[PDB]
């Protein structure tokens, strides 16, 4: 994906994780665990939600075709009326693929970018107080327990207390 | 110690389409195209349609014998006309702008048949030999109910003078005709007078038909032809006829009690004893997808019609392996 | 010591829709979509259209004693007629492929009226009596100005051979007419001959008309219909026409002198005294807008048309509250 | 936003900031102010303004209606004429409506690009001369006056003269 | 030591256009658009269109003394007609219903002529003297091949009773015509009978014909005008001919052999003795391109019309300088 | 361009580099050379090939105009007809206009993402082994021979061996 973090740098998504579309997994001594984070999987609920909503609102006035009837001897204006017909149904048509083509493909990046930003919110926390594995994971210098863990998924990581 | 910033996967195979990728699996997804029917024509918010089976609607509209099943129908919602009725006009010939009329009925949900001219009232001319072998009823040779086809009475055709007002409400809906004979001798035999007309005249219409002779094909067995047809007589207006022979005379009218939308549906179902509030030529729609692909032609609250055959928006993120 | 990175943010509570969130507030945006006209009708580029007023372009054309007013109308721009005009054909009938003339219209912006053939040089008819209570002047029976009600001069009404050259560069516009009396006391009474008819020729014309008796409603307090037929005369090409009754006479026809993009516009409303380069038909336009809302049917150089009620794009960012 | 920047990792705006859209804000022993980055700002409203007109000019041929009458007897072809225009019209009035919609989606993204890549057009230059603080500032190790100031927004901050 | 990460330059100047830039070089670069056609009217996968050349429809199909190259055409892929062809309607008159018609042959690859009623098989009525100097052959009076002007024969014009049965399984294309004589003399003077007509019957047609009397103007030195008409004739009808006057009766008539895709392109250019898979108005196209800009008519397997001068994807990426 | 990278924070391309999009640049004491990235390349030519023909696969089913001639009492009509002809011109030139513009925008942004996740690919293995200069390049501090250099771009680089 364009954002490098969806099967990129990191190579796959958890099974494990139940509760939301993007969040943690710590583990340490006390033991291991997933933590959906709330905010940007809330977010990330809302705009799917309005997408959906404003293509489904922006395909309800359309071509809606009628029926008419002619003679033998008024072949052009059948011909017209068919053409006329066909013509906006394949406008339409195309109007709707595409809309879904272009947009599923923004979806998946829209996702693609939340969790990057996940990861780098959580980078700008820690700084140097953390290896950067290079898989979606940081490495703790020191020991961080799970009231430690809590704090960076927090924001409230305090960096100079280690 | 470590904590990973990751994402959800799950057990989904479903699968969207990208510019750039096609069959991409995701976690969720969420289909909008409706693909599936009933396959049954169905009352339309309570309201039947008018189901014309074997019938044309200027079989209905006429009268033809053997469509009696309709001579008096209730309020409809829309009209279910097969691809080529069988009973259409009995005896041979045209119904003049015939389609321009189907067209006023797409605006309109009743019509209430009302007597102008009674049958009895023909006391210089005979009006109950109008019959031909074209128009059957229980082995009979039968007519056109809603017209009276008269002739000659004691060896004389004189000349009618009738006039009709419209004092009711609601627009009229008259239908008349004219018949053109084999030749010369089967105009006099019927008609007596050779040359003739029918006049007909309203505040709009000034009219002017003389039969057409002309040695032709039989249809149905008949070598004359019937030309009807129609206008739409508004309230406080006269329809003023004058003719001398081949006058096709109206009978019985039709009131237009209920104007709205409506349509023609061409279709060989028949009822499928249903209730609906989206309708198809090919069956009933019931869903809240935005979109469908069952047919163009609805009527109701319908999906939009779209000839792709899927439609599906990812929701969800890329799923894994 | 820091140095920071960030973005601009002001006072600014404009609004723009995206796909994914509604109503997002941004720096900097610029409407697109013009919402405002003026409410009059107004002059193209210096020059007036024709307002018919209570006059329909048939009324208009063939010369309606109310409708003197237009006469001698200079060039124009475009046409304002309004949905249903009072002062149409004051004597009821028809007017033959009316809608095609007037599509015709919508390609001219001028037209010049000649006398073809004079009112007086009917030496063998009666051509001042041509006159009905259906069509009064300051009190007085009159009749459509452009052409002559002709009957019997002396009890006799003689063939009328007439033909007229365009010999004039421009296109011409003849208009002629045929009466449709009562009864056939009425036809003699007028006319003498009892059976009659009008031979129209041109190079490409071939019509042959005939009256057509009828009972008939009062319309205008007139039982007779007149029915009135066109034609575009070439240059260097001749009408002829030829009848014994009936014939409503051209006298004055229109050159056809400037073609262009023109209009028929309807609309209720009268002049504004005032100067625009779009116009619609609740209003003109003035604005540098590639987008408007206010009415499909416009002239002149304007935005285009949409049905939306609000067109924003963003052009600064994000603000913050 | 897509790239993390704006109401991201930078909380809010600058009403401070007056003459251009990105830039910068300083702060040492001799004072604090704001500065436009002139270039990032102004490849921005090239971008914005070749949009707008791109939109304008796209939308120029498009469907004119034009007045047609018929007679009582002509409902059929009358009714095609109103199906027509009519169709044009939600055709054309979907198409602004969506470009707008997508556009504007665009436009708010570039602009956070931008203060993104400015940022880390920053950030690659101090290297590790610098804390990053996680909020879009960078907290000098030396004492770096004005025109220490001015050589980081030049693209000329000579990282081992520190 | 260093590792550096990049991308690729070339020497490429090709440049594409995006919402924000326009005129960006780029590395690679694919032209979707076709521009270019070889200026020729072609074979269409093999089979040679119908070049009309002088001659029109009309002209073709009722057999203009002009048009014998015509005389028997081969299967066609599609009909090119100039748009002013000189060689039309040598006698002057009208085409009744002629654009429907053209409309019928835009279904149809192949006529086969066949003789219905015989010049000889006229044994009361002269039909060898139905010429004119408006349609001359080699110097000589002719006329239409496919049609007899039938006139009297000894001082007497008796009624026409004929009757053609289309026995064989393909429809038939039949064309007739009425001829309107300048003045009532010269009505007597090729017909005898002074009020005449002619009906034609089918299984639907119902058709009465009289000849209207009129002073006109001088067309291709005639004052005289013929009227044509037509009509399909299913299989296993007949169609049935009465008249005393004025009738040109079919001699030839159409069988339609094969029906499918064609048209009638109009087109000023004659054949280029060349083959293609995509024909325009302008020259054939010969292309991979998904897109095309030439002309909006075309027929066969084709890139799609867009009114473009430019459309080309980027494929590879920004290009250094 | 919106990820940075391409005429970003790497200034131009290279002429040198012969056999891909994307790739490396190495320079040692045994020497220097380009090598192209297969992976990322091959992924760039899928996507914009997969694009392509969904570009020409969507304007396949669009109006074709058919000739229908009017006599001269039916010029309304002909009207309608040459404005309904007309009107589906206009909208598929405009959808076919759009459609290049769009998605040639959607192509220059896709290449830079390939490249800025390459470098970033790399950047995430190196970690501390290695001075990040700013331009598209890293310094190494210790000696990286053939071998060492051949590690980073297989995605290998053993960072604790160094
Ligand atoms: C123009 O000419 C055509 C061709 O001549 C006319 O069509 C033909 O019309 C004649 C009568 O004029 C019909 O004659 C009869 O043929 C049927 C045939 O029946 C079967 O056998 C044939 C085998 O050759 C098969 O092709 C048919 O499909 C069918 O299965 C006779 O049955 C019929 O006689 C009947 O006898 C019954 C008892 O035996 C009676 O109850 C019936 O009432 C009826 O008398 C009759 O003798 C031709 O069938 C017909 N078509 C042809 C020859 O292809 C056409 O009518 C004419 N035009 C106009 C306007 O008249
Ligand atoms: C088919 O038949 C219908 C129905 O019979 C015909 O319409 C009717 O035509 C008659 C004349 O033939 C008219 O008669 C008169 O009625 C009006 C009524 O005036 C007011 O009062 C009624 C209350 O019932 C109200 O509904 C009306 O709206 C109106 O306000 C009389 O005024 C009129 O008499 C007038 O007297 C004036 C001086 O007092 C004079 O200046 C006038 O010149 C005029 O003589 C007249 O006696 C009916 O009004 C009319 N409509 C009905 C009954 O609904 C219809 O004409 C016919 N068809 C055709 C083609 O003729
Ligand atoms: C309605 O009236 C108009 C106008 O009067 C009629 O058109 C005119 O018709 C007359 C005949 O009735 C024609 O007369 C002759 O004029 C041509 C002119 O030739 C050249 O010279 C003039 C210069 O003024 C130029 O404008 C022309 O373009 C052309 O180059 C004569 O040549 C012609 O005489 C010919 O002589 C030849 C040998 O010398 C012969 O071989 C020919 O057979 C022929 O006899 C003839 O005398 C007018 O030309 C014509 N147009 C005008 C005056 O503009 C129109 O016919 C009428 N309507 C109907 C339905 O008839
Ligand atoms: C996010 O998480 C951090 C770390 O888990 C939170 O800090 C902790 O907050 C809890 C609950 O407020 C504190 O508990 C308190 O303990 C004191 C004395 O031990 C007691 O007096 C109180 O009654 C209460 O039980 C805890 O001390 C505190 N620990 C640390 C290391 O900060 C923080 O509040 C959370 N912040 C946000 C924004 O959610
Ligand atoms: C961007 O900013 C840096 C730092 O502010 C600029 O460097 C400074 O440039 C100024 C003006 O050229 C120099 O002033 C000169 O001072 C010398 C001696 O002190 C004098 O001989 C000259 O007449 C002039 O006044 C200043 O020395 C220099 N300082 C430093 C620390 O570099 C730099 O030029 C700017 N670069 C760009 C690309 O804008
Ligand atoms: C990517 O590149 C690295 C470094 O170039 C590769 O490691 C090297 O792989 C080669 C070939 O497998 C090894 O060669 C072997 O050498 C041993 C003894 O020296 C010999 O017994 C074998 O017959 C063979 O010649 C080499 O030792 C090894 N060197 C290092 C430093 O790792 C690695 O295999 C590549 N990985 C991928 C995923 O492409
Ligand atoms: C009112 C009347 O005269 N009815 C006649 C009718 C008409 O005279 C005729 O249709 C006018 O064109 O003709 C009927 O006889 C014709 C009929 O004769 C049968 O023997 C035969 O079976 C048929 O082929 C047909 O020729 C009719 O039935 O229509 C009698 C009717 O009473
Ligand atoms: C040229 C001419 O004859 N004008 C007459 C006209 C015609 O004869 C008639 O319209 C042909 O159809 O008739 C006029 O009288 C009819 C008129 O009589 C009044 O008394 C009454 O008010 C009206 O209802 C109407 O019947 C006419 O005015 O049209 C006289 C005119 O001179
Ligand atoms: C079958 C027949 O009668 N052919 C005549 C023909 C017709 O009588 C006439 O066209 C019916 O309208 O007329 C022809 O003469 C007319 C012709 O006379 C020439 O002298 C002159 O050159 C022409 O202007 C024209 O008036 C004809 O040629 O059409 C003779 C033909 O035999
Ligand atoms: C994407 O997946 C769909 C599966 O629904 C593929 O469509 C089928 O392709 C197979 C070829 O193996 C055909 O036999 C089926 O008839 C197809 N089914 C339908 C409903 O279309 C499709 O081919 C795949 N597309 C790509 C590009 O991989
Ligand atoms: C976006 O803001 C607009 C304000 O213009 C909202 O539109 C109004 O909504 C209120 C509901 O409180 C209505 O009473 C008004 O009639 C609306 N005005 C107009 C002009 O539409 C709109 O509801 C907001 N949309 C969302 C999704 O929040
Ligand atoms: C983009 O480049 C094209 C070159 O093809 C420019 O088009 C030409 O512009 C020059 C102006 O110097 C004109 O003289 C030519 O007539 C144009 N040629 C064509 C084929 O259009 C275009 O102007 C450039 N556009 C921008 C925005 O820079
Ligand atoms: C997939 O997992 C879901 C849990 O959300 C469960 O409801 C469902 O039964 C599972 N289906 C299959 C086929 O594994
Ligand atoms: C419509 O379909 C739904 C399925 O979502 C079903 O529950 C319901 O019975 C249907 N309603 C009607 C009125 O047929
Ligand atoms: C908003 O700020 C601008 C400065 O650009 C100023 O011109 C304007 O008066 C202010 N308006 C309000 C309502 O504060
Ligand atoms: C058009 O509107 C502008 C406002 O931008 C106004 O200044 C001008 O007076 C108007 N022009 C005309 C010709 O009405
Ligand atoms: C550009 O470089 C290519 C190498 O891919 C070469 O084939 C071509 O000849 C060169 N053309 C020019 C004009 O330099
Ligand atoms: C079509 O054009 C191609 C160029 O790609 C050319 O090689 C070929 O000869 C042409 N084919 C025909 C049938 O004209």
């Amino acid at each position: 994906g364009l954002f490098g973090a969806i099967a990129g740098f990191i190579e796959g998504g958890w099974q494990g994780m139940v509760d939301g579309w993007y969040g943690y997994h710590h583990s340490n001594e006390q033991g291991s665990g997933y933590a959906a984070d709330k905010e940007s999987t809330q977010k990330a609920i809302d705009g799917v939600t309005n997408k959906v909503n404003s293509i489904i609102d922006k395909m309800n006035t359309q071509f809606e075709a009628v029926g008419r009837e002619f003679n033998n001897l008024e072949r052009r204006i059948e011909n017209l009326n068919k053409k006329m017909e066909d013509g906006f149904l394949d406008v339409w048509t195309y109007n709707a693929e595409l809309l879904v083509l272009m947009e599923n493909e923004r979806t998946l990046d829209f996702h693609d970018s939340n969790v990057k930003n996940l990861y780098d919110k959580v980078r700008l926390q820690l700084r140097d107080n953390a290896k950067e594995l290079g898989n979606g994971c940081f490495e703790f210098y020191h020991k961080c327990d799970n009231e430690c863990m809590e704090s960076v998924r927090n924001g409230t990581y305090d960096y100079p207390q280690y | 110690d470590q904590i990973c910033i990751g994402y959800h996967a799950n057990n989904s195979t479903e699968q969207v389409d990208t510019i750039m990728e096609k069959n991409v699996t995701v976690t969720h997804a969420q289909d909008i195209l409706e693909k599936t029917h009933n396959g049954k024509l169905c009352d339309l918010d309570g309201v039947k349609p008018l189901i014309l089976r074997d019938c044309s609607v200027a079989g209905w509209l006429l009268g033809n014998p053997m469509c009696d099943e309709f001579i008096n129908v209730p309020e409809w919602s829309y009209i279910v006309e097969k691809a080529n009725p069988v009973n259409d006009l009995c005896y041979p010939g045209d119904f003049n702008d015939y389609e321009e009329l189907k067209h006023l009925l797409s605006r309109i949900n009743h019509f209430e048949k009302i007597q102008i001219i009674p049958k009895s009232s023909w006391s210089s001319h005979e009006a109950s030999l109008g019959v031909s072998s074209a128009c059957p009823y229980q082995g009979k040779s039968s007519f056109f109910r809603n017209v009276v086809w008269l002739i000659k009475k004691n060896s004389t055709y004189p000349t009618i003078k009738r006039s009709y007002n419209n004092t009711n409400q609601e627009d009229l809906l008259v239908l008349w005709g004219i018949h053109h004979p084999n030749d010369a001798a089967e105009q006099t035999k019927l008609y007596r007078n050779p040359t003739t007309y029918i006049s007909v005249g309203t505040s709009t219409l000034n009219q002017r038909l003389v039969p057409r002779i002309a040695t032709r094909s039989k249809v149905n067995g008949q070598n004359g032809r019937m030309e009807f047809f129609w206008t739409i007589l508004k309230p406080n207006d006269a329809i003023n006829f004058e003719s001398n022979g081949n006058f096709i005379a109206p009978e019985y009218a039709y009131k237009i009690v209920k104007k709205g939308d409506s349509t023609i549906m061409k279709s060989e179902l028949e009822y499928g004893n249903c209730n609906t509030k989206c309708q198809t030529p090919m069956g009933a729609i019931n869903s809240s997808m935005p979109f469908h692909n069952i047919h163009p032609l609805t009527i109701g609250e319908c999906p939009k019609y779209v000839k792709s055959n899927r439609l599906v928006l990812a929701t969800g993120l890329r799923n894994s392996p």
